[PDB]
RNA sequence: UCAUGGAGAGUUCGAUCCUGGCUCAGGAUGAACGCUGGCGGCAUGCUUAACACAUGCAAGUCGGACGGGAAGUGUUUCCAGUGGCGGACGGGUGAGUAACGCGUAAGAACCUGCCCUUGGGAGGGGAACAACAGCUGGAAACGGCUGCUAAUACCCCGUAGGCUGAGAAGCAAAAGGAGGAAUCCGCCCGAGGAGGGGCUCGCGUCUGAUUAGCUAGUUGGUGAGGUAAUAGCUUACCAAGGCGAUGAUCAGUAGCUGGUCCGAGAGGAUGAUCAGCCACACUGGGACUGAGACACGGCCCAGACUCCUACGGGAGGCAGCAGUGGGGAAUUUUCCGCAAUGGGCGAAAGCCUGACGGAGCAAUGCCGCGUGGAGGCAGAAGGCCCACGGGUCGUGAACUUCUUUUCCCGGAGAAGAAGCAAUGACGGUAUCCGGGGAAUAAGCAUCGGCUAACUCUGUGCCAGCAGCCGCGGUAAGACAGAGGAUGCAAGCGUUAUCCGGAAUGAUUGGGCGUAAAGCGUCUGUAGGUGGCUUUUUAAGUCCGCCGUCAAAUCCCAGGGCUCAACCCUGGACAG
């Protein structure tokens, strides 16, 4: 499936970093395109993320309860 | 049921059946009373379009509900395939053919198995005919010339454009589905199919 | 009431089709003990005698019941079957009792309308 | 595994018959990866989709007894 | 062309317009009660007490794995026991569970007996444990020493495209049986596949803020363990995280979904039978074996409860099918059969299946059919009403003929059953033929307006009716009776629950001067919406193609039951 793009919030973990996923979505009975925000925990060995920037998450092995996704890189094709 | 019953009331109230259950016309000795003096609600004028429906052709109305749901559920005028429903009824069919003089007449002719329907016998009179059908007496109704006692009192209405009535191999077929202006009885589908919007 | 946030928040909801019987809570009529058979007058513009019975239910309630019909052999402890059905002159009568049911007989001399009053056919 | 076998699909004294191939743990009338067959033993057809029986037959699935014998009438039986 | 869909009425007031509420006309029930009740076809049949349960039955099988013994007199049938699979499927209920439990859609870290395909192997030894014999304990339930025995039962050595490990190195298996043979069923080690499971994740998944903080194996990290596999799954230490005003936590409710019902539509309510997934099996908690359970009819313990006891102790789980008792308004027979279908076992023969196939009762529902057809002087008998002339019951009946769906009395008589034959609970049922005979068969609401149907007698604010308005104090079209009429019809009504009507929670579709309603006004955070031109990506948007949304249902078209209901075959828009 899709990636999900989107911000790094706080990484005050070693090889863990919570991030903000932004998605639109209609919202059932009122027609409208609803944000909904949900962050995840992420995993990185090389733990090269700072606050603020922003990753693609793929799915993979779960590695703790919540840390089932690992970020690498977006492509950035502007 | 059939409601088998006293039915110059329903002749007098409805206005003349046609057909059904008299060549008499009504009130050969009667009707010197009871002034309407033109008092009669709407809702009065469409349910004597139901019952100058459904007295003519004997249907129970629950199976009159069926037939407007089929009639719905068809693509087309609904006030007129309503009565393309409810002409191709096999006693209905029987009755315009002459085989009986009345449609009880006709009910009870097929009640008691006297039809075979492309050679095979058909006891039930809500059956519903085809295009291209083929409809006789039985067997023994050359023996039993009840058929014959009706088709000789009957032919002065001749018949419409679906039936095909042989003299003495007393066949009869239809060449398709009844056109409105080929349906026998004067009423309006219109008032009867707003009768029925509520259900 | 916009379409954006004062409605995707919520409108409101109505409440149900409240009930028009807070007894017979299951379904539709429940067997009841007589306890009391008195008798009480409606409002201002009506006069007459109603004679209820007030009547303590197997569900769980006591509710004061209405007796239909022109004879009744009601008496103290007997047992009735309550119906829904408000009887307007009555404040605080909101039910019916079912008569032809059990201990509760159907009505003398009455050939017009049998099926609401529990009374077999004559002739 | 899976076993080819019928399954009742009709009124009381009526007998049309599926050919289904379900998993054999399951009760007879359940559902399957692709219903293959027909059975009508009153007088009628037996549509029988010749490519797909033999693609679970290709498999291993065995079938039940009557459906064997269905599968005996006509000459479904090649082995390759 | 598309369109197959949208009805109003009553009630505030002396009247009028309006807001607004209530009530009705329409459908549907797993329904209940009342009155009435001919048949047939197909469905449905504890919604409540997940409340106890008498009795029988609901899971076996294999002698072609093995040893014994027990009827029959070389020959066969059985059998408790050790083994092999099956008891984890099928059946039942919805208590819990607001959660990857479910639905849908992806994923990698796994397992998998029976089932197909496929590469290789089965030498050698050995010890017992049941059974059994003896003694003996117990009322029973069960046992306990003493010896003995066999195997596809157990153990050891060798050998292995497997495993461990960086390599070095090591480590690991087998079973025979049937047959004269032929061969077949097996067994052990691998490698795939199908199907079945175990996990993980995106999204969807009830209300309540008069519940605002929660969480310390908690959220991460490492090391050690553990699991079939990833994992705080577990543990020691380190980090302080993680969730939340877009509702966390708490409380309450609820099995979920294909679907059902309604609605014109958007969608509202709901989850019976049919089908898929989950959970439970007296209430709790454990583990064991196997491929697979923390196992409804397995084991062990605790708790409560019932039965037996010879008083020491035992035995038990109907929310399986029938059934009893209680609760309830209310939900059936302690039935027949493995003939089919589907399971389990077996080489086969066959065996067992309260799954399932049928039958019985109940108008519980949907559909079909009958209670007569045609004529009937217009003359009589009668009820009711009448300006006493008559009218109306009324072609209705009486009466004459025709017919026999059904009814009775006889005959015949299926397929369903599968190409070796035989093999049917249903059942001499369905269906057909013959002989009488209109014979055996119509009720229930309503008649003041909505709402079709109305006059008369009795009652006199009484008895009563009533869905809302309201009728009822002497001539009541509203009560009670009769006549008549109306609408329905083997049904008719009342009640309850749900939707409609209701635009009366409003996206389609409402309002806020005075009718219910603008905060007292202002600053501003979060958040929402946003000027113009040019360029870029395409997240939304649109188009094509592809995958999937099980089957059943609904829609279309065919086909089958004499039609319909129902069943079946194919197809598909939506989304």
């Amino acid at each position: 499936m899709r990636s999900m793009q989107g911000k790094v919030i706080c990484a005050t973990n070693d090889k863990t970093v919570n991030v903000e996923v932004v998605r639109l979505a209609p919202h059932p009975k009122y027609k409208r395109r609803v944000r909904k925000k949900k962050k995840y925990q992420a995993h990185d060995p090389d733990n090269q993320f700072k606050v603020g920037d922003w990753v693609q998450l793929d799915k993979c092995r779960p590695i703790s309860k919540t840390k089932t996704f690992l970020a690498v890189a977006p492509e950035g094709r502007q | 049921s059939r409601y088998r019953g006293p039915r110059f009331k329903k002749i007098r109230r409805l206005g003349a059946l046609p057909g059904l259950t008299n060549k008499r016309p009504r009130a050969g000795s009667d009707l010197r009373n009871q002034s309407r003096s033109g008092k009669r609600s709407q809702y009065r004028i469409r349910l004597e379009e139901k019952q100058k429906l459904r007295f003519h052709y004997g249907i129970t109305e629950r199976q009159l509900l069926k037939y407007v749901r089929i009639a719905r559920k068809a693509k087309g005028s609904t006030g007129q395939v309503l009565l393309q429903l409810l002409e191709m009824r096999l006693d209905n069919i029987l009755f315009r053919l002459g085989m009986a003089p009345t449609i009880p007449g006709a009910r009870q002719l097929v009640n008691h198995r006297h039809i075979l329907v492309n050679g095979r016998i058909v006891d039930i009179p809500s059956y519903r005919c085809k295009p291209q059908d083929t409809i006789m007496a039985r067997d023994e109704q050359k023996s039993i010339a009840l058929i014959q006692n009706s088709l000789d009192l009957s032919p002065r209405e001749e018949l419409p454009k679906h039936l095909t009535l042989n003299p003495f191999p007393y066949k009869g077929l239809v060449n398709q589905i009844i056109d409105s202006k080929w349906v026998g009885l004067k009423i309006n589908e219109l008032l009867v199919v707003e009768y029925y919007s509520r259900q | 009431m916009p379409t954006i946030k004062q409605l995707i928040r919520n409108t409101r909801q109505p409440i149900r089709n409240v009930t028009k019987s807070p007894a017979l809570r299951g379904c539709p009529q429940r067997r009841g003990t007589c306890t009391r058979v008195y008798t009480i007058t409606p409002k201002k513009p009506n006069s007459a005698l109603r004679k209820v019975a007030r009547v303590r239910l197997t569900s769980g309630f006591e509710i004061t019941a209405y007796i239909p019909g022109i004879g009744h052999n009601l008496q103290e402890h007997s047992v009735v079957l309550v119906r829904g059905g408000r009887v307007k002159d009555l404040p605080g009568v909101r039910y019916h009792i079912v008569r032809g049911t059990l201990d509760a007989v159907g009505v003398k001399d009455r050939q017009q309308g049998r099926s609401k009053y529990g009374v077999k056919k004559p002739k | 595994m899976v076993k080819l076998r019928l399954k009742r699909c009709g009124r009381k004294q009526r007998a049309v018959y599926r050919i289904v191939a379900i998993d054999v743990r399951s009760r007879r009338e359940g559902r399957d990866l692709q219903k293959v067959g027909f059975y009508d033993p009153i007088k009628s057809q037996t549509y029988l989709n010749v490519p797909a029986i033999l693609d679970f037959l290709e498999k291993g699935a065995q079938p039940t007894e009557t459906v064997y014998d269905i599968l005996k009438r006509a000459e479904v039986f090649k082995e390759f």
